[PDB]
């Protein structure tokens, strides 16, 4: 029971860019199963905190997609013939890159431009 | 324009990892080892999706879920036997003789005098008791007999009132992990499942330990199958259909009781009553060649060579020998001869397997815990389901100096292991752990 | 010790229209009810989070309400004659209906028409 | 229009649920067998808030509080005396008599000399000890008795710097619970309160382990309630007026030492130096006249007939018996004279009643983890107060043949539940869960 | 590992003005420790929750600062001249009080002039 | 106008706390009592950042970290030594005597025969043993010996493949604390520091359980510090030059099997074959008179009166010898010879100090589980490094009559508390709680 969960994985095989978004013993196990999984669930909410998307499903931002990132070629491609499985080896070896730009790019870029272009 | 980055959040992405499963038993708890009891209870609806255009590689010589079933059927049956009184003071020299007097139980029993410390610490007394004579080795040139497994490991009891019956178990992932199943009709042991689903809990197993032969086990559906490790040492078969196996002890057993020590209450075997038949197993012959039959042919076409049988040699009843549990007993069957089956086939009747009785387990030859088994009154059978069986591999055409093509020497059919029943049931089951994350590029961009 | 919770019900008693906002043994004990909080405290999150409400204390939405959906009279007869207690005996038989539609109407009625009728 | 929904996050619904609770003590901590210790201190603050126009309906004889709490005690007390010593050796054939020479120690004490094992596990010597007679059982036709509880349970001793003194323990509810508490001047045990107040944690319980009587308890602010099961078994009487009530063992102990074995040091009843008189206790006649006419009249007009008591049968000191515990003593006290008081309450002097002591105890009589006591030294008193009783239902006009009607016979006065304590305590108390969420029509729309 | 905290107080001793934001046994141990953690996070996201920022590292709000709330001089000598171990001394004696301004002027201040001002 | 509030988020405040520490270790394992085993494996990036403008003050002698390790390390090696096997019906009549025939390790030996019941439980046989002299106590005029602590306290031996080997530990605070660490090149033990560094987790420590001297530990880096508790009883001196220490045990042992009881494996020294030269440390005098000739004038300046030493008194090895742990061996050395430099320089050979075995070991003086020792089978040398000292202060001008000016009587060298070890190494760490929260007031007002 952790009844927090969303994505139940049914359309991973179809195309991604149809998809579109999903909708004792065993007592020591329950009492470490649960705290692993609430705590790798406030993981995702930090990633996502930070990027200015607390309570979005699907964001937009300001960071361009370099033509380094991947194998890149035309993205709509990229939509028609790829799965998350597909796109996910190509993801890797800029994770932390990524992850940092847009912590830089949210926090920093439009809160200072909130706060000091606009005076109040 | 360079397509700028989203992020989703409701994003199906696999990384096989390792975790803890838990629990899922049915609602019948009414005690009974497993004690369906700190146990998760099951969910009414058996909720699975299937993944259509799922190309999934998972490994059955590698499963984590054997292992952590092996830990944990390990830990259970330590934990069964905390509570339960030590069997330490019994171990003393054994005044032992013939008890009274072809088929009969008192032939293999011994009866046993002894002295045993009272409740007062001084005033030891003379009681008596029936061992069967496997439990029982030599000191001198008389009767001075000791009981086994004084020198190599204690021994406890087991409390009266447990049952050794396997309930049914299902496993189930916690949240945040999902369960990969295969769907093929066959599956060779380590390549690719097309028809695959996932689902959050497995099908019942019943922890049932034993050797030589798979019992109440789960069957193929279209051939019996031969998974095979790689040449390592054995291979798993499972048989399409289940062959009907009944194994009896008849007769009565009276029962009395001995104060060792401060509630330290041993249980006697105190006279055999009923019948003196010895305890023996009966198959139908006829299934069974044709179980054997199928077996043949379906190792002969992957290993290429005509196939032959072999009687196990001499040493350990690990390896020589049956090992049941059918009730709160224990026992030891002789399989040398039913591997025959074309002698054996003649005979329309039905034959009989000859079986022992053992009270003194050192545990499952891979746990070892010294269990006293208590004594069972009453007239008993069980019977139950040949499903599968754990061959071991003929030894190659370098050690027997005869040859080896279409001599395949199975000098014996046994695996000691209880983790390679635990193979033949989880070789659908991969834990996969959800990536949500997602990083894509798209045409919008946030203002 | 959780520190964490609202509501603490005191005008409980009073009408449901004018409430209008509230504001060893015993370490297994604790390491248990610890993580039963946090875990139930999280699946309100997760139900707030899927309806576009993470932060708020109100929400309004586009679900209009069925006069099936439970004993329908004058809804001011409701707010002025009813109690939390009277209203949850009717809020039931309608709580997966509810709690599917508004996750329906939120992440996907919104988002489909934010992204694809809004190009950017 | 049809009002759309709204979701509200400030919700009060209630739940009737089970959960666990959990400590909050006062901080006086200085080992006091509940110890004061892994327990959370209070807070300064009693929280509490009001409730108006609330009809809330909760059953007494229903209430999982009380089941916790005595699982709560019960593991305490087990894990109390678990790192002291072990008393298996002492279990051996006694040598006593009487030690040397109306309401003399020494006419109910036994000097017993025995063989005891040595720290070399050879050289057994003689030593000797002092026990009272309700501790030694008969073997044979001299002296040759046995320590008791020899073939029952095992026997453990209690440390000797453990206090058995009964500390407050608050209750309270986790966070995401709430404890509905009534505050109606009587309740009838199953039905629906009007005055109810939330409140974070409970009053403070002394856990008093006894029977017959009720001790250190809360009473009633109007006047003397009787509590009743549904005509079951018996009925929780709670008084206005406390009782006070002394108990006395006057004298020292001399205490000697034994060593069993390794750090097995027994403690030893060596000698009684101060004076012979026998445990006794004392109560005001008067008062406790007024109890029993008050309690008499609080049971006649719910049962309808008129009342009577009789004394209890002969058996168990479970149920024949009072059973306190003073200091680190267990009293024994023999109440069959003070259900009388027509002839008691003329003696305006006051009156007496005897008791014995007791060195081994099956702890509780749901416990059962057989406890000896340590030797107190010293002159030891301890007063406090009478606020309740548990009286069992009289049998019905079926078992006695007389009549029944103005005839109650109360055969027994007992409860041998240490839990029916606990439930005239929490008579007040229920867990409910909060659901938060909410849903309403409104007149908004989102845009 | 908890993998989710920020600020790792690097800059703490610059000036407070220009720092403007940073970006068995041993089982038991952890078992204790994952859940102390995971509830003191959650302690912050409620009172940032109650305060109308969740998701937000940078907050204004309505309340106006007392010039009893602390020694009050010109301002910009406290961003120019302190650093947080500096002010936190100057911040205690007015916690519970700002904590409950705020839960007021914003769940009850806002949401009420939002949805009875706005008749929608 | 008043600028009104905000709210950060990133905001580093610190509170000193006290919280649960946890494990990093470095990757070698391969049981080594502290088994690298639950226990988490390090970063490979030690991560620190600095902290400039900070003043920071910190105290060494209230340092929450050294009771946690000193917890954590009883804890451990209560958890290491439960499956092992009891000792208890060892303790029995020795009948010992000469085993047969200067610096003659057989004449600190004695040959003792004693009858041991064996596996029956009844036939007691005579076996026989070795054991130094510093374990057994006399009974009466002729042979009858004691095994020692068969009175005090039970006595368990170790398992033989564990190994008494100090890893490294680093320590490392959770998620939601901080380590800060002072960089100065020295600290006079409580005022504040100025070159400060926060740290995700300490550097190694070794838990070298010993006493007089502290091996294998962390050096000074500009001169020999004097950290002094406030004049109550001693003073920790950390060295700059490490002094080469070296000790030696030749010859083989061998070793025999004695079945107590069932697994109960008792191993005994049978002989003693190789070499019969007592165990020696050797060290180099002119490193240990350069480190004495520092250490009289680091305490000369701080405690202004000219230094003397004196040898301890007759007492407790705890106290009057040195106390390692080599292999699987426990050395207790005399020391009282090596503090008198002044004689010792002239030989510029080298210096030897004798050394005794302990088989039996009351653990570390503040546990004191009793511990026996195994047999180390083997030549076996050790060597380590010289790096501090726990010397006590000297008794005033009121306790020893003659003048206390320019005589400073280091009357002993000592300290028994393992606690102070760890006090030496961990006088840099203080554990924070960051307080993320922050309120100001700024120019902004929310719409
Ligand atoms: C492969 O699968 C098959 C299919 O399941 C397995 O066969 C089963 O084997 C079980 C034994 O391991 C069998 O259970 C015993 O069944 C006996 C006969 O049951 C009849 O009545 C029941 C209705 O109650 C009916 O359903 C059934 O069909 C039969 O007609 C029982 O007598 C026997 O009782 C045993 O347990 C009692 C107490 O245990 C009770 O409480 C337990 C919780 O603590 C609970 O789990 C138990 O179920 C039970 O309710 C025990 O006291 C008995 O011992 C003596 O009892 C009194 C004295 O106290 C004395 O008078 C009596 O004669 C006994 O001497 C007794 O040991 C079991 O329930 C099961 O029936 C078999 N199933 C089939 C279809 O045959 C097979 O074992 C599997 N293969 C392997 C290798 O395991
Ligand atoms: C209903 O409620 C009433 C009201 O509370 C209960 O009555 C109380 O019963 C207690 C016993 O269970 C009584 O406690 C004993 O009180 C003795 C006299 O105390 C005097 O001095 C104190 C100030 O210290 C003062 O407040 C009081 O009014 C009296 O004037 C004490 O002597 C006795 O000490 C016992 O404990 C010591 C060691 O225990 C210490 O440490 C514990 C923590 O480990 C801590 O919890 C204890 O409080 C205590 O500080 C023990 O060594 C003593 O035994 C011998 O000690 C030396 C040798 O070592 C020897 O010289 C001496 O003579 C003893 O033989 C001793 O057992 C207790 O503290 C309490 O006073 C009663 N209250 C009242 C108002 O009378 C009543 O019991 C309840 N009903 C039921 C059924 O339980
Ligand atoms: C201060 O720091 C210094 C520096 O570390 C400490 O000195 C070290 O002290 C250790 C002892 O506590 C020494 O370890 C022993 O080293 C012996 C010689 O090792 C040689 O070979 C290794 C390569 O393997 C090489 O690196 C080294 O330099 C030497 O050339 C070893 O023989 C000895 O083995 C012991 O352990 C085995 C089994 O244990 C194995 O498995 C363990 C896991 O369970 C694992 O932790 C162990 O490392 C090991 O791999 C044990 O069976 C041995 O006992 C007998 O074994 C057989 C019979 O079974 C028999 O034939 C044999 O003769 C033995 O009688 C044996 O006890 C250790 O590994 C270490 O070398 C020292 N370091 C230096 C640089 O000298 C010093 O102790 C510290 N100060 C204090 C006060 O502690
Ligand atoms: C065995 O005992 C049962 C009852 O204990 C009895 O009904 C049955 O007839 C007995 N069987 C034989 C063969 O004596
Ligand atoms: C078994 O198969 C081999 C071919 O691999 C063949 O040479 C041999 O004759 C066969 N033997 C029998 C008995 O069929
Ligand atoms: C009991 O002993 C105490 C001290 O142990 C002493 O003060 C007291 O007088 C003694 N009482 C009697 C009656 O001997
Ligand atoms: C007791 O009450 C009953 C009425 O239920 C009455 O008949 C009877 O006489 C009364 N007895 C006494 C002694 O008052
Ligand atoms: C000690 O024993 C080892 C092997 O066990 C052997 O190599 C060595 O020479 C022996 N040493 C002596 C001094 O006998
Ligand atoms: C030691 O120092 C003191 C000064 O505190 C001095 O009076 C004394 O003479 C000195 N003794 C020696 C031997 O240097
Ligand atoms: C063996 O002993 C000799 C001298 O007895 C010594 O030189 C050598 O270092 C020792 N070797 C070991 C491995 O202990």
């Amino acid at each position: 029971l952790g009844a927090l969960f969303l994505g139940f994985l049914g359309a991973a095989g179809s195309t991604m860019g149809a998809a579109s978004v999903v909708l004792s013993v065993w007592g020591i196990k329950q009492l470490q199963a649960r705290v692993l999984a609430v705590e790798r669930y406030l993981r995702d909410q930090q990633l996502l905190g930070l990027w200015g998307c607390t309570g979005k499903t699907i964001c937009c931002t300001a960071v361009r997609w370099n033509k380094t990132w991947g194998n890149i070629s035309d993205y709509q491609v990229i939509w028609n013939n790829y799965t998350w499985q597909q796109w996910d080896r190509e993801v890797n070896n800029y994770t932390g890159l990524i992850y940092t730009l847009l912590e830089e790019a949210n926090t920093q870029q439009e809160k200072n431009e909130k706060e000091l272009l606009e005076l109040d | 324009e360079n397509w700028w980055v989203t992020v989703y959040y409701g994003v199906p992405v696999w990384r096989e990892a390792k975790t803890t499963l838990f629990c899922a038993s049915d609602a019948k708890s009414y005690h009974n080892i497993w004690a369906t009891q700190a146990c998760v209870p099951t969910d009414p609806t058996p909720q699975e999706v299937l993944l259509p255009n799922v190309t999934e590689e998972f490994n059955m010589w590698e499963n984590y879920m054997v292992d952590q079933m092996q830990e944990d059927i390990i830990s259970l049956w330590e934990q069964s036997l905390k509570p339960c009184v030590k069997l330490t003071p019994l171990c003393v020299t054994l005044t032992c003789n013939n008890p009274t007097n072809t088929d009969d139980r008192l032939g293999d029993m011994r009866n046993c005098s002894f002295n045993v410390t009272t409740e007062l610490r001084d005033k030891k007394r003379k009681v008596y008791s029936l061992f069967y004579v496997e439990d029982i080795t030599a000191i001198g040139n008389n009767s001075t007999y000791r009981l086994i497994n004084c020198n190599t490991t204690a021994i406890t009891q087991a409390c009266p009132k447990t049952s050794f019956e396997p309930i049914p178990i299902h496993y189930c992932a916690p949240a945040g992990f999902a369960l990969l199943k295969c769907n093929d009709i066959d599956y060779k042991g380590n390549e690719t499942c097309k028809n695959v689903s996932t689902v959050h809990c497995t099908h019942g197993i019943k922890p049932v330990a034993t050797t030589q032969l798979i019992l109440n086990g789960s069957t193929a559906d279209n051939q019996t199958v031969a998974r095979i490790d790689p040449s390592e040492n054995l291979a798993i078969i499972q048989l399409k259909d289940p062959v009907k196996i009944t194994c009896r002890r008849p007769g009565n057993n009276t029962r009395g009781q001995i104060q060792i020590g401060p509630a330290m209450t041993f249980y006697n075997i105190e006279n055999v009553v009923g019948d003196t038949r010895k305890a023996y197993c009966e198959i139908n012959g006829t299934q069974w060649a044709k179980a054997l039959n199928e077996t043949k042919e379906v190792l002969r076409n992957i290993l290429r060579k005509n196939i032959s049988f072999m009687v196990p040699s001499g040493g350990d009843p690990e390896v020589t020998n049956h090992h049941f549990n059918c009730g709160g007993e224990f026992f030891y069957c002789n399989t040398s001869e039913i591997i025959n089956i074309t002698k054996i086939n003649k005979t329309e009747n039905m034959t009989i397997i000859p079986c022992r009785i053992r009270q003194i387990v050192n545990s499952w030859m891979r746990v070892g815990k010294g269990i006293f088994a208590p004594p069972i009154r009453g007239n008993i059978t069980c019977t139950s389901n040949i499903t599968g069986m754990l061959l071991e591999i003929h030894k190659n055409r370098e050690d027997q100096g005869e040859d080896q093509d279409q001599n395949n020497t199975y000098v014996c059919l046994t695996g000691g292991n209880m983790k390679d029943i635990w193979r033949s049931e989880l070789y659908k089951y991969k834990i996969v752990e959800i990536q949500p994350l997602g990083v894509a590029p798209t045409k919008c961009r946030r203002y």
